[PDB]
């Protein structure tokens, strides 16, 4: 259950242990150390490579966030039942590899235009 | 529908990092990471994963770092650049007669702890140590003396093998394969995620593979592309065969300082058995043990019966079957083991005290002598074949990381990838 | 370097003096380096001072001005025997001597 | 002062080496930050959750005893619920947000 | 119970730990310890805060001899090895400047190979007799000390140790508590105990029966031990005054430059000028006489009326027998016989010089200290005395941590541990 | 004291070389050396920096009319003259002020010690 | 950095942005510290963030709404390159205050 | 009102370490490729300060290129056993007669074990022998007198491929696009990049060669005109064709040293006598100097300009001194320097024992080459120094002065994303 235990449950099933696989990201002589060391910092890097993707994203602090995209049927043309049902994680990240940084880059431009949209255009004058 | 953007998915890539070591012992001192003390696993269920131990890295990994240890451990100790000097080496005598053929009393002019003083020493030398330097002129060097330096180990440093459990970083994960039928490659149905592997004996050896874990069902052949001859065999056993071996005599050692605090130990006279080390296999126990492995053998070649042949040829490195016991390194003949068509078995062992255990260009090591007398025993819990009508097969061997293959077989590394997107039918809110 | 003083003609007794030497250089970027010595009519030369202080295990009568241009005066000329004496400028490898006067 | 009031109540008390330690104050600063958000309290000192005080863990009438013990010795008092009350923040902030995009009645 | 569990962050809770801390201001310290200190240190006065020290259990003494292990040996790795002059040296008897003869010193000669490792030249040094070992019996024929167990390093002249404050600082996520009551004694809760982020400068002086250059007690007399009652468990004994002491070697040393290959040189000793009258520490008479006094009445305070009694040790070689003085860079091994002599103007300790020592007990490793020229005086302040016993007391020795102990006894690293947990009555409203 | 003895030379006639030096009471080379010119002129100059101490210079008597020479094993050390001319017809001298390190090349801080008997070949 | 030097009303939207050990420990370093002054500040996660804190008028001569917009950034940094920390500290003042309003004026359910 | 922004376009000067980015030693250090397709932004309306004499990354590139050399040649080959008195004649080539430069010498080695003193030769050039005495045969190599010599082992190149360098994340490189900067003023057009252009690090002295050619007409850039005491970087449109040469056929032996070491060293010279020179075209040269004098005369308008075949120092600094393959080229400029306001055929001298980068206690030693050596190269600009009528002379010998000629153009600054500016609006909840 704990851990990668989900990694084999449904779509639907899988994330009722989100905060578990988020958790167990962080941690909590001689030259063999700097190995250590090296590691370390780029488990770092890598923890904050995500972050700053939620961030761009505006999906800071949460573990489940929607946004102003459309799904695109070109993407993945199955319904919710067959995806949150039948399959699971691993499947669909095999699935949809291909359509990633399109999403991505998607996701970043929407955040862009709702910030520019929000943003206060002198109403104080 | 609507994308939805998820953090802490459970999915995976295969990926390459560097494993934690965790564990006067050489391996207990540099692994100085704890294991866990109550490992855990996690299996997965309705999972399904792709296992190649000829392609995983955690072999070629540990070998990196076996490599640096045992040279990082011998750094530190007395280097015996001043021994290459003219030696004499003429007939040892252990007890009575002067035939033992495989000694020789060396003496020397060596410089001593002071700069400016020099002595007449001598110490025995084993003939797989030493070279002739002109033929019938009795002159001696000492076999390295030609290419490089050679280190003496440091008499209050322990090699002896302990477990070792390699540990994923955060971000990372080990998988297991729990397929008692895997043979090395291909996908596994049964697959669990541990922290750290099973502890592994860093124990180096050729041709007979000892030590190891045994397998879970009947024997396994496990190879890469079995078919070709170009591919080195591992047949992993069900059944350990008992091993023991031994050097039946008392060696009493000298001690020639040759700096300020810099010794050399050798041996200076063998009171004893005068024959050489021997190694003892059980006779019904042997025969078993191939014929099982020729019972699955068969399933690979089932055409006409197999046979087994000694090595080709070679250095001794790689022609006979070598053993890390004790401090002593043991050079024993597989003849009559692989001698074959398809109460105990004798086997002759040389012994040498200067070595190149890496085949490194720039290495030498040599072994301070064992004072006393030694007895070896160990688990045979795996051969390591070759190929070359029918079959030919011999106790060939590989790059010593065959050695390590036969236990990370069902290990995969990969790194955790927390994010993805889906389809729902829920819209941002502008609130 | 240079080193000469008007040491010349010292008919004296009872009462010290000597010249201070010219000093061109001044021999001293540390401890003094410059020293004096004197001999005796068919004698060596032995030390007298050396970084203006009496010379080790040569006499009581014997001191100097702490400046490189010093005058070695004696501390006393009770016992007389004059006798020629000088000064070098021992810090230079050219550790010119002085005249040498009485 | 940084502990200052460290021994007063809570009512008021609630008011190559340099790589090494460079890296270790990250790895501490962010399991904070990475703790603190997964509950539910991104951006905030105190924040508070849906899931129940058990009792258990504690049976005092905290309700009045808050203000006569310090956070040193209640620390102490609890520190053998530690994991199991951060478990079930951790699941409280996950039911929740399970809840906000239920497709039935989403949002 | 309507309570619902509330998260708090940055609540003023902390837990023992043991973290690298790190120091703060051609010196090796000041290179090393190039880190500011922090010119208006706070401290917290923790208003009804207990806690519990344990000088003898803190792990900041073992770090702090990690760090001179590692400085000493970054500052003497990069310098001249000596191992070039393990010959065989023909020496003579005594010799000194004109008339004399300088006991304890020795005139010898070498065979040194030249820069171009085939000319071979003879050289004269003198050397002192504790750092020359007889080859055999009945001989003239001598070697260094340590060319038979140790190579022989050269400390080079450009680089000074001398002590200067050292102050050590946690990390972030870490603070250091201190305790402030007085007359804390060893080890237990202390009533009184503040929070800072750096400690108080130390200097890193090393010496074995009497401490040197260290804070003083306030209050009283405190005497430090791990059970008393021990005749282990060193007793550290801090004084409340100091006490002066004036080290000197009273002789003119000059220093020969030989070169012993391409690109190092020796330092040699050559003719020494002026009295021949070894070296010496001066101690006023009254002033030792009335602190003993006093460390006695206060050992009085932890034993019965006793036949307290003060001896010189036992045994042992230099390093554990004398005072390991360092002065000014030549090592001074003095003779606290007859200033450990008591039972219950000024005196003068006798004592020895040497050039090769083996540091802090590093045994397999030596080096050689480059002769002083000219003359030597120093004056410290004696903060403190190390006792061992038997009610017969003997300076005895520590592990060359105590003068690191007797300073660091009052601080202790703790781990902030700012979230926490507590029921309240509010649930989340969402 | 070195309180070495002159080995004096014979005198010629502004033709050959001399290298007499003075053999010294205790020891040979160490670091305790010197050589000079001596004559009635204010005291002639030093003539080389014999200085021992694994060390040796010409000092200002002459740019070039011997070299600094030395052998330890006659405990005796000279200037080497070459090329005798009639205004080298004129005394010698040694003496040993001790060696000391003074940073960059060297300073005769030490007075010079242990004046030589000398000898003269005019 | 992308592009830069345009008249800061035309910087809206442009918001869009061992030695190897030492290089990205630094990295993250600087980057942990810019979030760290936006996490005391109410910026958390923010590109544009509004205070409570006034333009004190005694920093710069400020032309109403010109001087926001008749120079690009590099000028005004310069203008009032010794207000920055100042004008930071007040920012953490203010969300100072506001954190400590909002403990207290509980809602909860 | 105060309103905060993130990302916001502003940069400052600073100073980071840069990336090395890309049997050879520059390609196993600067091991990681470069961006295949280079982006540039340009700043309109943005003018920024550049400075060649301030620039760090002509220091930060000097420093690393030390350690890349010095890494490099550690895990090689030591000469120290052959630093021993050696037995010199007269070498002679192809005929009878003797070679001038070249001397045959004879030396005792220990080669295999121990007490071998086996007579070995090789034939030396004098540039690398100091005599031991007058009238003698003796000699020793010149680095006895200072430290060890490193040879070179053939496994490994250092030839100066090309190098972008990298900035860090957090860091970028701001380039300068005026076509007639003079090196310390402001730049009034513009641009960003993550990385410079490649710029190989070609080591020289007088004379600065493959670098990358001027824009716009010859730019002469010093710190200061005025000043005698600055050196001035001569910056040419056009290059000069230059071809050296040694012109005969060498061979080598190997004299082994111990295990795992091995001495390489000339046999035997076949082929001309003339030991090197280099060919420079006539016209070329001609006119190139004039046009640079004509454009020095606006910075120096006084009287006549002179170029003096001249120059001060050792061998080092006086010539020109450059790489060809791995051979060490000294040639005379002296024919090239000579002028007031076909080919030249200077004469060239060879020299095997390198004191690179001009630090005293390290010495490499180049292998001989065999067979005979050809080098062309592009003359990209000249150093000059200087002092009626002016006086200048070839200058450099620092190998800044040849990197600084080609990171004019470049500097680094970090960015600072955060900052504030009024605006009409307090935040609307609160
Ligand atoms: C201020 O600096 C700018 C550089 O930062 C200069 O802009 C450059 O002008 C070049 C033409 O003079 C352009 O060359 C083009 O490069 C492309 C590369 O792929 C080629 O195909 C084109 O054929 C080539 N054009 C021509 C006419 O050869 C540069 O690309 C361009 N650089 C950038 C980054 O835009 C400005 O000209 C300069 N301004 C002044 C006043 O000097
Ligand atoms: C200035 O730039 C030129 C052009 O790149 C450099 O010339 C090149 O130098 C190298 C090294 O000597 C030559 O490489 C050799 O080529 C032969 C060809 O048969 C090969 O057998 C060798 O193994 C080696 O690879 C290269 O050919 C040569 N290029 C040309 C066009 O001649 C020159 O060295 C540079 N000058 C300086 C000071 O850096
Ligand atoms: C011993 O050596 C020291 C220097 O190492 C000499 O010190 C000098 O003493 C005089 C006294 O008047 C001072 O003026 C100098 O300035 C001191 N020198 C330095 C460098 O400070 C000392 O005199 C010597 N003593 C003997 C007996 O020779
Ligand atoms: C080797 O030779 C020495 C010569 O003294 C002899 O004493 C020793 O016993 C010999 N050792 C053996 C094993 O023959
Ligand atoms: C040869 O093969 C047959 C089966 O085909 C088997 O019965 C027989 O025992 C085999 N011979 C040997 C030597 O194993
Ligand atoms: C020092 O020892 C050498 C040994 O040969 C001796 O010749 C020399 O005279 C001694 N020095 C003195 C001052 O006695
Ligand atoms: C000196 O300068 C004048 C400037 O008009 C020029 O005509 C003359 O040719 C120059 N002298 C030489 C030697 O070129
Ligand atoms: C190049 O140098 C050679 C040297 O012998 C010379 O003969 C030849 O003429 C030179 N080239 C030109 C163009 O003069």
């Amino acid at each position: 259950l704990g851990f990668l235990g989900a990694a084999g449950s449904t779509m639907g099933a899988a994330s009722m242990t989100l905060t578990v696989q988020a958790r167990n990201l962080l941690s909590g002589d001689t030259h063999w150390g700097i190995k250590q060391l090296q590691a370390r910092v780029l488990a770092v890097e890598h923890y904050l490579r995500d972050q700053q993707l939620l961030g761009i994203w505006g999906c800071s602090g949460k573990l489940i966030c929607t946004t102003n995209v459309p799904w695109n049927s070109t993407w993945s043309n199955k319904t919710l039942s067959e995806i949150w049902d039948n399959m699971t994680w691993l499947q669909w990240d095999k699935e949809i590899s291909n359509y990633t940084q399109i999403i991505y880059g998607l996701l970043e431009e929407s955040q862009n235009q709702q910030e520019k949209n929000e943003t206060d255009n002198l109403t104080c004058d | 529908l609507w994308v939805t953007v998820y953090y802490g998915v459970p999915v995976w890539k295969d990926a390459e990092t560097t494993l934690f070591c965790a564990s006067h012992n050489v391996w207990a001192t540099h692994c100085c990471v704890p294991t866990d003390p109550n490992p855990q696993e996690i299996v997965l269920e309705n999972v399904t994963e792709n296992f190649n131990m000829w392609k995983n890295n955690m072999v070629e990994q540990m070998h990196e770092d076996i490599i640096s240890l045992w040279d990082q451990s011998l750094k530190p100790c007395v280097k015996l650049t001043p021994l290459c000097v003219t030696l004499n080496c003429t007939n040892a005598t252990a007890s009575n007669s002067s035939i033992i053929e495989g000694m020789k009393n060396c003496s020397f002019n060596i410089t001593t702890e002071l700069r400016d003083k020099r002595e007449k020493k001598n110490a025995l030398f084993y003939k797989l140590d030493i070279v002739q330097l002109d033929g019938n002129s009795s002159q001696y060097r000492l076999i390295n003396c030609n290419t490089s330096a050679i280190t003496q180990a440091c008499p209050k440093v322990s090699f002896e093998p302990i477990p070792i459990h390699y540990c994923a970083p955060a971000g990372f994960a080990i998988l297991k394969c729990n397929n008692k039928t895997f043979t090395g490659t291909g996908p596994c149905n049964n697959v669990s995620t541990v922290q750290c592997t099973h502890g592994i004996k860093p124990v180096v050896s050729t041709q007979l593979l000892l030590n190891g874990s045994l397998a879970e069902g009947e024997i396994i052949i496990r190879s890469e592309n079995i078919t070709d001859n170009g591919k080195t065999i591992l047949v992993h056993l069900n059944e350990s065969v008992k091993i023991e071996c031994t050097r039946p005599n008392n060696k009493t050692r000298t001690s020639i300082r040759i700096g300020p605090g810099q010794a050399f130990y050798a041996t200076g006279q063998v009171i004893g058995d005068i024959r050489e080390a021997y190694c003892n296999i059980s006779e019904s126990t042997w025969n078993e043990t191939l014929g099982k492995v020729v019972k699955q053998l068969r399933k690979h070649f089932p055409h006409k019966n197999i046979t087994f042949q000694p090595s080709s040829g070679g250095d001794l490195e790689v022609t006979t079957h070598s053993f890390n016991c004790g401090g002593e390194f043991f050079y024993c003949n597989t003849s009559g083991l692989f001698n074959s068509t398809w109460d105990s078995i004798t086997l002759p062992c040389r012994i040498k005290q200067i070595i190149n255990m890496w085949q490194e260009v720039g290495r030498a090591m040599y072994a301070p002598p064992i004072q006393g007398n030694i007895t070896c025993v160990s688990n045979i819990t795996g051969l390591i074949l070759t190929r070359d009508n029918t079959e030919t097969f011999r106790p060939g061997g590989g790059d010593m990381r065959d050695n390590w293959r036969s236990e990370l077989y069902k290990y995969k590394v990969v790194k955790i990838e927390p994010l993805g997107v889906a389809p729902t039918a829920c819209k941002r809110r502008v609130v | 370097x240079x080193x000469x003083x008007x040491x010349x003609x010292x008919x004296x007794x009872x009462x010290x003096x000597x010249x201070x030497c010219x000093x061109x250089x001044x021999x001293x970027x540390x401890x003094x380096x410059x020293x004096w010595x004197x001999x005796x009519x068919x004698x060596x030369x032995x030390x007298x001072x050396x970084x203006x202080x009496x010379x080790x295990x040569x006499x009581x009568x014997x001191x100097x001005x702490x400046x490189x241009x010093x005058x070695x005066x004696x501390x006393x000329x009770x016992x007389x025997x004059x006798x020629x004496x000088x000064c070098x400028x021992x810090x230079x490898x050219x550790x010119x001597f002085x005249x040498x006067x009485x």
